[PDB]
RNA sequence: UUGGCACCUCGAUGUCGGCUCAUCGCAUCCUGGGGCUGUAGUCGGUCCCAAGGGUUGGGCUGUUCGCCCAUUAAAGCGGUACGCGAGCUGGGUUCAGAACGUCGUGAGACAGUUCGGUCCCUAUCCGUCGUGGGCGUAGGAAAUUUGAGAGGAGCUGUCCUUAGUACGAGAGGACCGGGAUGGACAUACCUCUGGUGUACCAGUUGUCGUGCCAACGGCAUAGCUGGGUAGCUAUGUGUGGACGGGAUAAGUGCUGAAAGCAUCUAAGCAUGAAGCCCCCCUCAAGAUGAGAUUUCCCAACUUCGGUUAUAAGAUCCCUCAAAGAUGAUGAGGUUAAUAGGUUCGAGGUGGAAGCAUGGUGACAUGUGGAGCUGACGAAUACUAAUCGAUCGAAGACUUAAU
RNA sequence: UAAGGAACUCGGCAAAAUGACCCCGUAACUUCGGGAGAAGGGGUGCUCUUUAGGGUUAACGCCCAGAAGAGCCGCAGUGAA
């Protein structure tokens, strides 16, 4: 029910090894405009 | 009789002479070919290696398992054959038969043969409680608060721990299962099917691996 | 069209010498029972309660009052133990499964003709 | 599918009418019994006269259940009620006259005298 | 089929509403799981509309809620009339299709994947 | 077990019986193997070996315990904080109310009866059940595998033949062999029998709406009622454990001295248990001892400090299900049948709407096994699986044969 | 929710079942008021005729039918709450 001992800095930081986010798909809109998300459509700010 | 691979189609029934009902499983086993053959001098044990059903040829930018890749192409071409989906080894057969490249036909088996079938059982997700281990419920009534949980897990002090075989929730799932001493009811050479008496593991259109019975 | 291979491999065991009927009809079924050293024919006559299934797996059920007691028999439609089936009368009903007959009695469980 | 505490209907003229089942004979842990099985029972209702009185503990054989039985050719014989017949320690009936139909599975149990007296065996 | 976080009658209700406003506007914006479900509800309506007879006009009235459209030249017609009138004559030779889905980015308030379902 | 002692715990080690779930000992209840018998046969008595598996439903009491009713091959005795309340209950007893008996001058008391009486906690660490990411395994990959080790399984009844034979005055009645079938348990599956089946078909009540009739929609538990596909299922359908080899226990022996005889033992040689090791089923090279086979791929710059660009091969992303908490697994990504709109079927329901005819009318008949139809089988690129990006090797030394 | 129907449990706890209206019938006991809604039975939709009282009213008509026949439909007629 309750923690018996406090958690140290090193154990807390080991537990957060996998707690991250990843970079998205990001294909480039060739005809006009900047990057867009892949398999998506950007009617404005992109020709694709 | 010795060994063959096939897909599971479904179940039906057949009337045996003397007019008794026989439940039956339809197994379709076409395109069995002998690939590499292993020997005790090269490998340490005797076996033959069989491939079941053919996929498409190598394509430059394939992206699924529908097309063979270069190593599978080479391996399946060393014996003059097309690439296969499934490949298994049979150690119970006599290796001095079966030239490499032969076709294993469905009539190697005959009606009345006793066989063993090996599939992968089918897929039940996290189910654990009284479904996984066939355990009893608690009362549904008088004051209960205990319905589908597991019981106690262990003792006090003496075992300050649980034990290595304790039965707890954790996915039913898809193990490998062998059913022994079934029987061949009928062999159909034009459609390339075998009728097995009973039921065999796995979902429809899964791989079955028939072998002669060891007992 | 159940599945090509299943229908192909069981097609040799379908019978063709069977009349058409539907639930509500009265039937006479000539059953071939095997005694010790004989093959006697025995007749079961009743009303068709239901028909389920398809292909070689099809079955039907007939109900009768024997000695004050209701009795039901279920047969596979294509079994070779049935030597003959004849339709005695056509009833007029309004559903496929006549389960309500199980609670009726006397002359309340009569079926209309036509 | 007859288990302990099931009420049955007696189908002979031995005096009993509405026996209640105490035990399913067979082996340890056995739960249910069907057509052709022997049970131990107690008489809950009876006619004046008769050989069996009331609160007697007797043995009966099941004929005619409501769940029915399945035959090897794939056909079924469900009935409309549960019934039984009180027997005399050698599979011989205790009464002398059997009512209603019985199933042709007692014949493979050496219950020949019961099948002989039955009006209809199906 | 898929439950859309609703009960049986809330689901059926908002699915008729989604199918009706697509026939009015030809083009609507919604979430992805809803689009993938209304896709197959709208095309059966268009199938009913291409048959044209009275028996099918009455089957289409079980869906297709009840609205008035005010087109140019002050023409007022119902949704059931617009369907059987011009939507059916448009796709009189397609053999299926009739709709396409286009994905957009995630919505701000929640992470929902936004989508445009249009009428080809 | 009832006690003796007072060593841990009074800034809490918090409860009898039952339920759920077990695990160990053997001083053995059943099943296996034997010796003796005051063992004729069938049954028994007593002792020795043996822990593999098995070891029941009710009535009465809060009851442990016990008595009784029916079974069974058998209904073993103990340890685990008299196993198990951060897993459950709360009948009993050390709580406030009330009453009886009894004791007390009384307030009250008994350990005597009786009726009523609040069961808290979101799991940090070890442990256990499932499931992934990283690196390693002297080049990098794809697939198929050996098995050091580990887990699972391990029960037993009745009937028929030998044979009414052996035994026995008779009554009664076998050993050893050979066949059928069951009970309980395990685990795979949905053809059959059933259950469910809230986007399938039909009937029907009240009220509101679509202007009215007809036909429909909403709400009333899915309004209610009768059926029911796929999937998931037991009470349904299949299969398994009574085999065989090796070494042993109690026991039985052969030859054989010490000890001119005798003696199973001291040298030697056999035999002998549902127990030990294999045989049967599953996992298994993180087995850092990191194994084996088949096939695929192979570069330059360079200050080789590393930089690039890559190969075989993967992945991001997208369409999915025979898979699934997520991730993982498997089917596909246009040189395409992955979803699955359209067309055709299977199965389900049970005779649509409209019109016509008969009837005073409620209604009936015809057109017509009609119409409708989620998940199941086919066919068909009509809609969507676009264009792209990322990752990814360059085979070291020493010695001996060649 | 098959088959069974208290075998559950300290204890039928919880759930299931009864339920509106009309007609018939109703025990022991009793302080003669009761018990009593004792228990236990049967019925109910729609259409058309005949009757047909309250007669709504001038009146059949307004309206419950006051009631009896003859028909029609369903698995089911206080068809839901």
């Amino acid at each position: 029910a309750v923690p018996k001992r406090r958690t140290s800095k090193t154990r807390k930081n080991k537990r957060r090894t996998h707690f991250k986010i990843s970079v998205p798909g990001m294909t480039e809109c060739p005809n006009c405009g900047e990057y867009k998300l892949s398999h998506r459509v950007c009617k404005n700010c992109g020709s694709y | 009789t010795k060994g063959i691979l096939g897909r599971k189609i479904g179940m039906t029934q057949v009337f045996g002479e003397n007019g008794e009902l026989i439940p039956v499983t339809v197994v379709e086993a076409k395109e069995n070919v002998v690939l590499q053959k292993k020997t005790v001098e090269v490998d340490g044990y005797n076996a033959i290696q069989v491939g079941f059903e053919d996929k498409k040829a190598y394509k430059k930018d394939a992206k699924s398992n529908k097309y063979a890749n270069k190593p599978a192409e080479g391996h399946a071409k060393k014996a003059d054959a097309a690439p296969k989906r499934f490949i298994r080894e049979f150690r119970n057969v006599d290796v001095d038969a079966y030239e490499v490249g032969q076709e294993v036909s469905v009539d190697t088996f005959v009606a009345g043969d006793v066989i063993d079938v090996t599939g992968v059982s089918k897929g039940k997700g996290f189910q654990g409680a009284i479904k996984r281990h066939g355990q009893s419920r608690g009362p549904m009534s008088h004051g209960s608060h205990f319905h589908r949980a597991p019981g106690s897990v262990g003792m006090a002090s003496d075992a300050s721990r649980v034990f290595k075989g304790q039965k707890m929730p954790g996915r039913m799932g898809g193990n490998t299962v062998t059913v022994q001493n079934l029987e061949v009811v009928q062999v159909d050479t034009e459609n390339k099917v075998i009728l097995v008496k009973g039921n065999v593991p796995g979902p429809k259109k899964g791989l079955v691996e028939i072998r002669t019975s060891i007992k | 069209t159940n599945h090509k291979l299943i229908e192909a491999v069981t097609k040799s065991q379908l019978r063709t010498d069977l009349p058409s009927f539907r639930p509500g009809d009265t039937l006479r079924v000539h059953v071939r029972i095997i005694e010790g050293t004989r093959e006697r024919i025995q007749v079961f006559e009743g009303v068709v309660i239901k028909r389920r299934g398809g292909g070689v797996s099809e079955t039907f059920t007939v109900r009768k009052i024997s000695s004050g007691v209701g009795v039901e028999r279920t047969f596979p439609l294509h079994t070779p133990k049935i030597e003959k089936i004849e339709v005695k009368r056509r009833g007029k009903v309004r559903r496929a499964k006549l389960y309500y007959l199980r609670s009726l009695r006397g002359k309340a469980a009569r079926i209309q003709e036509i | 599918m007859i288990q302990q505490e099931t009420r049955l209907k007696v189908a002979d003229n031995s005096g009993a009418r509405e026996v209640l089942t105490i035990k399913v004979l067979g082996g340890s842990g056995r739960k249910t019994a069907n057509i052709g099985d022997v049970i131990v029972c107690t008489v809950k209702n009876a006619t004046p006269g008769g050989v069996v009185k009331k609160g007697d503990v007797v043995k009966a054989v099941i004929v005619r259940t409501k769940s029915g039985v399945r035959r090897n050719d794939g056909s079924y014989i469900k009935f409309d009620e549960n019934a039984c017949v009180i027997i005399r320690d050698d599979k011989g009936p205790r009464g002398t006259r059997i009512f209603g139909p019985v199933a042709r599975e007692l014949r493979e149990g050496n219950f020949m005298k019961i099948v002989s007296l039955a009006p209809e065996v199906l | 089929y898929r439950k859309l976080g609703r009960t049986s009658d809330q689901r059926k209700a908002m699915l008729r509403d989604l199918a009706t406003s697509l026939i009015i506007s030809e083009r609507i914006e919604t979430t992805e799981a809803r689009a993938k479900e209304v896709r197959s509800v709208v095309e059966k309506l268009i199938t009913l509309g291409k048959k044209g007879d009275l028996a099918s006009r009455r089957n289409a009235a079980k869906t297709l809620r009840n609205v008035e459209i005010l087109n140019e030249d002050e023409t007022t017609q119902t949704a059931l009339q617009k369907l059987f009138g011009e939507i059916a004559e448009r796709y009189t030779e397609r053999q299926g299709g009739y709709t396409r889905i286009l994905k957009q980015g995630p919505r701000r308030g929640d992470g929902a994947e936004s989508v445009i379902i249009e009428l080809v």
